[PDB]
């Protein structure tokens, strides 16, 4: 029961460069691959081998792949403190980036590297006695996040059909863009892969960057702090893959119960507690406190408001120092607030789970070191303000046609953009519907 | 003898099915290696229901352990008596069913289907003569809930004659933890009103209050409501157990408890003086389900008193809540409640009481699962999960209907007068 990373652009590579180091610390894997405290040498059923294999040396290797179309962002990778983690084959670098331009991405510079990708990823596959499904970490807005990961995606479905494919997508803050046609490439990967993934998790970086200055006192945030934060989220969803436990969640498990429409597959996540060490200093917050904080928008990872809209499923990951008994209370007092509203369809809207390991902080970090914590995935239409603020600023520069014509100069058609928004305005319409109450 | 089969499909099944096997093993003697180490003789004279015999005079149970993920099987294992279970009896998958009844019934639990009914035909054949089967599972999830039906009908093309019982759990009016439960529970009911003879339902939600009300567990685990249901499921299988002529085979009990073929789900109970266990086995606060007697009338009801007591005062105190509260048994099936004793009390109790009722009140419970499950399915939601298996819509609509009729055939019964 094995899932391969896919980390692809700067940002999913750094993203996964924290996410790693982040799983190492939890299962005590050093630098070098070497975990003590596995016995059983070169293989293995353990729960975390869903993520790690093994080497007859003693060696734990991430079932990861690194893919970036220019080396400067890999190439630390290669260098840094785990370089020996990762097999050279892993790392996967061209030598042209793809200019934030999607086509770029997707047809001039993707196609030179997109078989070679394959190939890698189709040898950690034959390295399974069962594949459940791929985690594709990248960012809506570069020109290889957008471009090179829709067309991976196209040729997954070909390679491996209808096995289950994740995002982690990283929505556009202007707060750090590097790019002004990031609203172009966000609504083309998004209709380009809308289809393929069976569950997309977004973060908007506004937000983390807003959580960042506000719960962590960090005055000017960098991505630095920003992935840390977000390898938190990853690290809570799969935490039930990873450790051995009887309350967990699989990838079938909690996909079946957030996505009730295979369009209608974008949840929002939240985390809580979000502290920094002073203050966590004598504060101490129990399951209810991180169970409401949940439902609170100021801590969600995009800016949008869930009290305006329905909650369809909502998906509870509870980690640490947590009973069933303090479970069934806090999510019991939830069923109580009217201020959460859920769909008339969704009488039965939680999915539970824990996972009794306590979360790990990397040193250095700010994070306090808590006893408890909590990520909720919950599929509420509020995540439809997202597309439209990102729909609306699509709208105002291609009514001008302004900057498509890189697009088109890269081998694109004007009918691929109006092809994709008119699929945004559907979605957007689809998030709609079902918000609406029943007859 | 007259032997039994078990069968446990899905995590919940198994961990149910695991302390049921340690309850009566102790009950009957039975040490985690297989070693008889008992006091009287009774507990032998019927062990070969429930275990079978093998060379150098150790027993090992008849139990068949399932499910498609392979987790709940290793903690099996490790558990105080999972050196007891034959080892060959383990059949597990690794996908596992994801929630989706789909799942457990037509694609990861077909491709091991049939390497769990070679292990009951090898069970079968080693039987003198073959009673029934009984099974533990959950209707929430996919594995127990989906593939457990597929079992039960694959059972029934083998064994058509054989008795078919089972414990379900079922979902609970206000506590869940799956989404998708209304769609696996009304599609596992519509599989068990047509092919099981006895259904015993207990909903975790009732189990909790009882652990967090009576016995003042301040923080309750499925560790505590299994030791519930173990208890109560050893009270239910007594008569089954140690020789008596009451109930004592799986038929007779389905004969005397089941007036019409489709209404054979039953509310347990279990408690904890003679008038103070009587008074207790048929309040609404100590049945497993959670469906208020009051609500309904009893078609039968069959209790079971163990230990050493005044079978007098027993006979006494059954037929003064019989004649006390007339309003609550049918008129139309004269002396339909029957008590049955035996001198083998459980561990830790001295008397016990365990109470079995076929109670139109269940409507209920069918009723919530519906109202649930057309909720959903009016607007499709969660559906593709499910048509993406290869369901199509109306496998959907005919289990909601069968169930809308089971609802209407309680309730027609419920006011029907002499
Ligand atoms: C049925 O759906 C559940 C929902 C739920 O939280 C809303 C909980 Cl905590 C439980 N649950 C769990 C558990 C299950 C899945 C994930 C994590 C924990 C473990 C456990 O030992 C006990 C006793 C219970 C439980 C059962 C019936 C109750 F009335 C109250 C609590 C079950
Ligand atoms: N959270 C987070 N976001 C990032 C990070 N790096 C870049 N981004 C975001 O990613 C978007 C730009 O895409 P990049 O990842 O930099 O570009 P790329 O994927 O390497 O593709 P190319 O531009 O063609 O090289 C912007 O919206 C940034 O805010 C990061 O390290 N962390
Ligand atoms: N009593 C009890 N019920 C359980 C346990 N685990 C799960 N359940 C019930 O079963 C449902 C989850 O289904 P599960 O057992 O995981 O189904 P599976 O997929 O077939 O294994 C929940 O609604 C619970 O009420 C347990 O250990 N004890
Ligand atoms: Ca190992
Ligand atoms: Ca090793
Ligand atoms: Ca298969
Ligand atoms: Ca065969
Ligand atoms: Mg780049
Ligand atoms: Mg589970």
């Amino acid at each position: 029961r094995e899932c391969i990373s896919i980390h692809v652009g700067q940002a999913g590579v750094q993203i996964g460069n924290a996410c790693w180091e982040l799983y190492c610390l939890e299962h005590g894997i050093q630098p070098d691959g070497q975990m003590p405290s596995d016995k059983t040498i070169g293989g293995g059923d353990d729960s975390f081998n869903t993520f790690f294999s093994e080497t007859g040396a003693g060696k734990h290797v991430p079932r990861a792949v690194f893919v970036d179309l220019e080396p400067t962002v890999i190439d630390e990778v290669r260098t840094g403190t785990y370089r020996q983690l990762f097999h050279p084959e892993q790392l996967i670098t061209g030598k042209e980036d793809a200019a934030n331009n999607y086509a770029r991405g997707h047809y001039t510079i993707g196609k030179e590297i997109i078989d070679l990708v394959l190939d890698r990823i189709r040898k950690l596959a034959d390295q399974c006695t069962g594949l459940q499904g791929f985690l594709v970490f990248h960012s809506f807005g570069g020109g290889t996040g957008s471009g090179f990961t829709s067309l991976l995606m196209e040729r997954l479905s070909v390679d491996y059909g209808k096995k289950s494919k994740l995002e982690f997508s990283i929505y556009p803050a202007p707060q750090v863009s590097t790019a002004v046609v990031e609203p172009y490439n966000s609504i083309l990967t998004t209709h380009t892969t809308l289809e393929h993934s069976d569950c997309a998790f977004m973060v908007d970086n506004e937000a983390i960057y807003d959580i960042c200055r506000r719960n962590l006192d960090i005055e000017r945030p960098t991505y630095t702090n920003l992935n840390r934060l977000i390898s938190q989220i990853v690290s809570s969803i799969t935490a039930s893959l990873r450790f051995d436990g009887a309350l967990n969640v699989d990838l079938t498990e909690f996909q079946t119960n957030l996505v009730p429409y295979p369009r209608i597959h974008f949840p929002l996540a939240t985390y809580a507690p979000v502290i920094s060490a002073e203050k966590a200093y004598h504060e101490q917050l129990s399951v209810a406190e991180i169970t409401n904080a949940c439902f609170e928008p100021a801590n969600q990872m995009v800016k949008c408001d869930p009290r305006h809209g329905k909650y369809m499923a909502c998906c509870l990951l509870y980690r640490g120092d947590v009973v069933p008994k303090d479970v069934n209370a806090a999510i019991a007092t939830i069923k109580t607030k009217r201020s959460i509203q859920f769909v008339d369809w969704c009488p039965t809207g939680f999915k539970v789970g824990i996972n009794y390991q306590p979360p790990t902080v990397v040193p250095g970090g700010d994070l306090a070191k808590v006893q408890r914590a909590v990520c909720m995935l919950s599929n509420t239409t509020a995540i439809a303000e997202a597309w439209a603020r990102l729909d609306h600023k699509f709208d105002l520069m291609y009514a001008k046609r302004a900057f498509v014509h890189w697009y088109v100069g890269e081998g694109m058609e004007e009918g691929e953009f109006s092809e994709a928004r008119e699929d945004m305005a559907a979605l957007e319409k689809d998030y709609e519907e079902v918000g609406v109450d029943s007859v | 003898m007259r032997e039994i089969v078990h069968i446990q499909a899905g995590q919940c099944g198994n961990q149910i099915g695991a302390k049921f096997w340690e309850v009566i093993s102790d009950e009957h003697g039975i040490d985690p290696t297989g070693s008889y180490h008992g006091d009287s003789d009774l507990q032998l004279e019927r062990i070969n229901v429930y275990y079978n015999e093998a060379t150098g005079n150790k027993y090992v149970p008849r139990a068949i352990l399932v499910d498609l993920e392979p987790g709940t099987m290793d903690s099996v294992r490790s558990g105080p008596f999972g050196q007891i279970f034959r080892p060959d009896n383990f059949v597990f998958g690794q996908s596992g069913a994801g929630n989706n009844w789909a799942k457990g019934h037509y694609t990861e639990g077909a491709e091991l289907v049939d390497s769990v009914l070679d292990v009951v035909r090898k069970e079968s054949e080693s039987c003198d003569c073959l009673q029934g089967f009984q099974l533990t599972h959950s209707l929430g999830g996919g594995t127990g809930s989906g593939m457990g039906t597929l079992l039960i009908s694959k059972i029934r093309e083998e064994y058509p004659d054989r008795i078919m019982n089972t414990f379900s759990v079922m979902p609970s009016p206000k506590v869940s933890d799956t989404v998708v439960e209304p769609y696996n529970a009304t599609l596992s009911v519509h599989q068990l009103v047509e092919n099981t003879d006895e259904t015993y339902c207990i909903d975790n939600e009732a189990l909790y209050d009882i652990c967090f009300r009576t016995l003042k567990l301040t923080t309750p685990t499925y560790g505590d409501l299994n030791h519930l249901v173990s208890a109560t499921m050893s009270g239910v299988t007594t008569c089954l157990r140690f020789p008596g002529q009451l109930n004592a085979d799986l038929r007779k009990l389905a004969v005397n408890m089941v007036p019409f073929p489709r209404l054979h789900f039953f509310m347990p109970g279990f408690a904890p003086t003679v008038p103070e266990l009587t008074q207790q086995m048929f309040d609404s606060k100590n049945m497993m389900a959670a469906c208020d007697p009051r609500h309904g009338r009893y078609l039968t009801v069959a209790a079971i008193f163990r230990g050493r007591m005044s079978m007098k005062e027993v006979d006494e105190q059954m037929l003064n809540v019989q004649n006390k509260n007339s309003s609550y048994f049918v008129e139309w099936i004269p002396n339909n409640v029957k008590t049955a004793v035996c001198d083998i009390p459980p561990r830790g109790l001295k008397m016990s009481a365990t109470f079995i009722g076929n109670s139109t009140a269940i409507q209920e419970l069918f009723k919530r699962i519906s109202e649930q499950f057309t909720a959903m399915f009016r607007r499709k939601a969660f559906l593709h999960w499910y048509t993406g298996e290869g369901m199509d819509e109306m496998e959907f609509t005919e289990a909601e209907s069968n169930m809308n009729d089971l609802v209407s055939e309680y309730q027609q019964y419920q006011d029907a007068t002499a």
